[PDB]
């Protein structure tokens, strides 16, 4: 999942390109400091999509809440559809 | 946010573009001295009842209201700037480059051959886009002139003859602008303006000397008024003016008997 | 102070240069008389980084930084904005010899 | 390569104005000559000046 953020950092538009002071003094002073911010944007979102080391942490984030749900009282496979179709056989026959 | 940042790039590129076609300087639109109206009417200090301690408080406020009002104007250009900026900015072209990122697929691995070459853009951007073609002396060269000097026998001196040739060099070094050389580019270095400005702040502190020689040739008991004490004393009449330094003033005026 | 504590040391002697700034010969002859230096502090710091994306990375920095035709000039880059640089001082000077020419 | 004509002639003058003298293929060290262009500038200042 993070490959699919990553893939859309990747068509990010060079703003580098515009770091030249034709750009700095031709441009509305509040539309630079909206442009300067919005390029310490891209490196706040670069440097945590690429933060692959706190994915193995955020997997034990998913992990106890799955395994209680595996820890059922009548079967570790068991979901609604079955138990579902097992309460027709037991409702539609005689008591 | 992507589409923020391609409307800010449009944006400041749409403010190049009308810059450019309007040939204006960069420095003059944010400079609020050009916005400022020098010929205002100007307010008499003498019509406006002043009293003794109140003529500097009066000239800030005409001050500070002309400077408040040009950079209120300044204001004013780049609000109607922006408009039309983001007139064209909605028709522009939007063809960037992106950002050089390491390839990385979906479960595949990333090379460090990918890597490096994406380090080699962002180490090609750190080359300016026109640059002086300042010469190293190679080591091919800087030894084949220096034991050139040495054959004759000059190798005492043998370092201060090679770095004549790196110098002579160095000071008419042309500017290249993408690997060619743009040819009939003078610049004015920054040594050179600084010159310039020192110069003439020379010319015109002596021009402030030599406007305080004269007054204090003629009336040397202006030099117990200090500079900043000076419109302090001030009023609207002359009858208003503090009378500080006027019986003092008078006095050192009749001479040194 | 920050430009030139690189070169010239700590005790850098700042009101030398604010006054008159080093022209673009003498920033060359202060590149090449630090840059063995330069380009032995980055072999042994390429030697002890992390990882080899990390050693061609200060490598590949250094052989950008320690050449001196990549030294930004402004007055090269921007002709224009430099020479507007310069009348923004030479234009407080005017405002300052008209003040005096009215006296 | 348009002013490479100049940049050598300064090189070769440059040695050439401190050429230093050679006795027997060694360098005789500290001496120094007096040209016959300095000394005939040494004649030349010292007439224009009695001649004033």
């Amino acid at each position: 999942l993070s490959n699919e953020r990553y893939q859309l950092l990747s068509q990010w538009p060079d703003f580098t390109t515009m770091y030249g002071k034709d750009f700095y003094y031709r441009a509305h002073p509040e539309d630079l400091k909206k442009f300067y911010d919005a390029a310490d944007e891209y490196y706040k979102l670069y440097e945590t999509v690429t933060e692959f080391d706190s994915l193995s942490a955020l997997a034990s984030q998913v992990v106890p809440n799955y395994a209680a749900r595996r820890r059922s009282t009548v079967h570790p496979a068991i979901g609604s559809t079955v138990a579902d179709g097992a309460f027709t056989n037991f409702l539609l026959s005689k008591q | 946010k992507k589409q923020a940042t391609e409307n800010l790039m449009k944006l400041l590129q749409a403010y190049k573009d009308i810059g450019d076609a309007k040939s204006e300087p960069l420095l003059k639109n944010h400079n609020p001295r050009t916005f400022e109206d020098r010929d205002y009417p100007v307010p008499d200090f003498r019509t406006q009842n002043l009293k003794a301690g109140d003529v500097p408080k009066f000239f800030d406020t005409v001050i500070s209201t002309r400077a408040s009002a040009a950079i209120a104007s300044k204001d004013k250009f780049w609000a109607g700037r922006k408009t039309e900026a983001e007139a064209a900015s909605a028709k522009a072209s939007a063809a960037f480059p992106r950002v050089a990122v390491p390839e990385w697929k979906k479960g595949k691995t990333v090379s460090i051959e990918n890597l490096n070459t994406v380090t080699d853009k962002y180490a090609a951007a750190l080359v300016p886009k026109r640059k002086l073609a300042l010469p190293v002396l190679p080591e091919g060269v800087k030894k084949a002139v220096e034991d050139f000097a040495a054959s004759v026998g000059q190798a005492k001196n043998a370092s201060e003859v090679s770095e004549l040739l790196a110098k002579s060099l160095a000071e008419k070094a042309v500017v290249t602008e993408g690997g060619k050389v743009v040819e009939g580019f003078s610049y004015v270095s920054k040594a050179v303006a600084a010159k310039v400005i020192a110069t003439r702040r020379a010319e015109v502190h002596e021009r402030l000397l030599k406007l305080w020689a004269k007054r204090l040739l003629v009336s040397p008991e202006l030099a117990i008024v200090p500079l900043n004490e000076f419109d302090a004393q001030l009023a609207s009449k002359f009858e208003g003016i503090s009378p500080k330094y006027q019986e003092l003033l008078s006095a050192v005026a009749q001479g040194n008997k | 102070k920050e430009e030139l504590k690189v070169i010239y040391g700590d005790n850098v002697d700042v009101k030398h240069f604010q006054a008159s700034p080093r022209t673009p010969v003498q920033q060359l002859f202060d590149s090449l008389k630090n840059a063995a230096a330069n380009k032995e502090r980055a072999a042994k710091e390429a030697a002890a980084a992390a990882s080899p994306y990390l050693a061609y990375a200060v490598t590949k920095k250094q052989e950008v930084q320690a050449d001196p035709s990549n030294i930004p000039f402004d007055e090269v880059l921007y002709p224009q904005l430099s020479e507007e640089l310069l009348e923004l001082e030479l234009s407080d000077i005017r405002e300052d010899e008209i003040a005096l020419e009215k006296a």
